């Protein structure tokens, strides 16, 4: 996965989260055409029975999440992550940090993240103190001793008041905010 | 250039070639949607690991004119010979993921080429010839490589060595390293057949029965009548309130937008900003919290087409409550276990509860 957003002169806004899966996808490149093939279809269920098996024609479950955030009915904030599955977490845990904490979008963004789907996966960003991640632990968590980074939001805050975009993009990839001067 | 202002236009993108593409459109003119175009086919390129015409997507566009919020959903499909118990073996195993993962099976009918003409049609301003170019170029002279894509190629050079990106990716042997010129000749001239052709050539045409051809190499059933097949759809989002914000995200066959709004309407009532960010009492929360949603997505999410999703009793008000019971200071919650969403919604599911095995 790859997130992106963009916002022109004329209002539109858009947040886009695409993918092939796994990096390079299965690893299959097309002979001759230079294009790899995506391994989507494993985001299936592999034991069948459930809402996410696999079925002909079907589409399998993602977890991408981009999203629009909206005050007075007009666009505010775009947000989106790749990170299979951690994907949720990287999103809620952003829109938590900008409108529940009141952070900057970039304090947002780079806040350390975690993630935990279950009681025997857990994941978090390097930034979580030593002594709170050994309490947690000890409360019955189970965070590892190495810090991963979670996610890479890239998002665009509309600001009317100062009739002004501004873009941000993550520091776990090189990506970059680029604006535009009519 | 991690953060940027700008009065008529930005731009935010994981390559910094594929920011500068896409702020170009705008200055030379270009919408958004126009700019989102260039962008996806520069990051094929650019950032190639990741995403592209080989995959697929959720575009979410607010259109200015209209006031709408639209997704376009290029989500790839199985093929008619996909089955049920495909990722299983001979004993009824699973197989494992490194295996399947690399397998013919997995390879869904791609759509995102599909997408960015359906988004084209609909917003499109410029020619997608001048979409499509700057990413031809890439791909024909080549660029030096940013550290994700060569940490990319080195993580994943056993499977990148068993297939035709051995030579592009792996030459004489060895992975490109960080500044290293990548020139994808073959990817190339994909974009100048799909720039004169359309997507006939991807759906209906040689670039996908050569798709199909490689996919059955690598054990799978997709067939050149998948690729005829295959059209996008579009979505309306699945809307959510936050903190006095109307939030719009992506609705099944993501799990993402109703997981979302979901762990942000349970950790409300907690006024979690209490709490500091880094402290013991907020990282808490949110791990009880995602326990919760995340075993009501393993339970409950799938292609709605399909199956019924119960998004108005994940988020019902009064199923909300009753799983804020789990969530607690007191101690770490142990029954981790699907809530009953269906109480609050009409109907019953139709598909068993299936354990899956964490080895993704
Ligand atoms: C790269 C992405 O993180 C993969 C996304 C995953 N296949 C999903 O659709 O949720
Ligand atoms: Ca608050
Ligand atoms: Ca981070």
């Amino acid at each position: 996965t790859t997130h992106f957003t963009v916002t022109d002169q004329w209002g539109n806004v858009v947040s886009y989260t695409t993918t092939i899966e796994q990096l390079f996808g299965t690893g299959i490149l097309v002979p001759g055409y230079g294009l790899f093939l995506n391994n989507e279809l494993t985001d299936f269920d592999a034991i069948p029975g459930g809402a996410n098996e696999v079925q002909p024609n079907k589409r399998p479950l993602s977890s991408m999440t981009p999203t629009i955030v909206f005050k007075d009915e007009k666009p505010v904030l775009t947000v989106g992550s790749p990170g299979g599955t951690t994907i949720i977490a990287s999103v809620f845990q952003t829109i938590l940090n900008y409108f529940e904490y009141g952070m900057s979008l970039q304090d947002a963004i780079e806040e350390p993240r975690i993630y935990t789907n279950s009681l025997t996966s857990y994941r978090y960003e390097s930034g979580m103190p030593e002594d709170v991640r050994r309490k947690l632990n000890d409360f019955g968590h189970k965070f590892g001793s190495n810090p991963v980074d979670i996610g890479n939001v890239q998002s665009i805050f509309i600001d009317r008041e100062n009739k002004t975009f501004m873009g941000v993009a993550d520091s776990s990839r090189n990506g970059t905010a680029v604006g535009v001067n009519n | 250039d991690k953060v940027a202002v700008g009065k008529d236009g930005m731009v935010a993108t994981a390559h910094p070639l594929a920011s500068k593409i896409g702020a170009e459109v705008l200055k030379k003119g270009g919408n958004a949607i126009d700019a989102a175009i260039a962008i996806q086919y520069a990051l094929n390129v650019t950032e190639p690991m990741m995403s592209g015409i080989g995959g697929g997507g959720f575009m979410m566009v607010y259109d200015g004119e209209t006031r709408e919020t639209s997704i376009i959903n290029s989500r790839e499909r199985a093929p008619e010979g996909a089955k049920p118990d495909m990722f299983l073996d001979e004993d009824g195993k699973v197989i494992p993921f490194s295996e399947r993962s690399r397998h013919g099976n997995a390879v869904g009918v791609p759509g995102t080429l599909k997408g960015l003409e359906a988004a084209h049609k609909k917003w499109g301003t410029k020619k997608l010839e001048d979409l499509i170019s700057p990413s031809i170029k890439l791909t024909e002279e080549g660029f030096p490589i940013d550290s994700v894509l060569a940490d990319a190629i080195k993580d994943h050079q056993d499977k990148l060595s068993k297939t035709a990106a051995k030579d592009i990716f792996l030459p004489d042997g060895e992975p490109l390293k960080e500044g290293d010129i990548l020139v994808q000749k073959d990817l190339a001239k994909t974009f100048k057949l799909i720039r004169k052709e359309g997507s006939k050539a991807f759906y209906d045409g040689e670039i996908g029965r050569a798709i199909a051809d490689v996919v059955q190499d690598f054990g799978g059933s997709m067939t050149p009548d998948d690729l005829s097949r295959y059209e996008v759809t579009t979505d309306k989002p699945i809307w959510g309130e936050y903190h006095g914000y109307d939030i719009a995200s992506m609705p099944p066959p993501s799990s993402g937008g109703v997981f979302m709004l979901q762990v942000l309407k349970l950790i409300d009532d907690f006024h979690l900003s209490q709490y500091d960010p880094k402290s013991f009492e907020k990282y808490h929360l949110l791990a009880e919290t995602m326990h919760l949603s995340y075993a009501d997505r393993a339970a409950y999410a799938g292609d709605p087409e399909f199956v019924d999703v119960p998004l108005r009793g994940l988020l019902d008000p009064d199923y909300i409550k009753e799983r804020q019971k789990l969530i607690s200071l007191d101690s770490m919650n142990r029954d981790v276990k699907e809530g009953d969403p269906w109480k609050y919604e009409e109907g019953e599911p139709n598909y068993e509860i299936v354990p899956q095995p964490e080895d993704k």
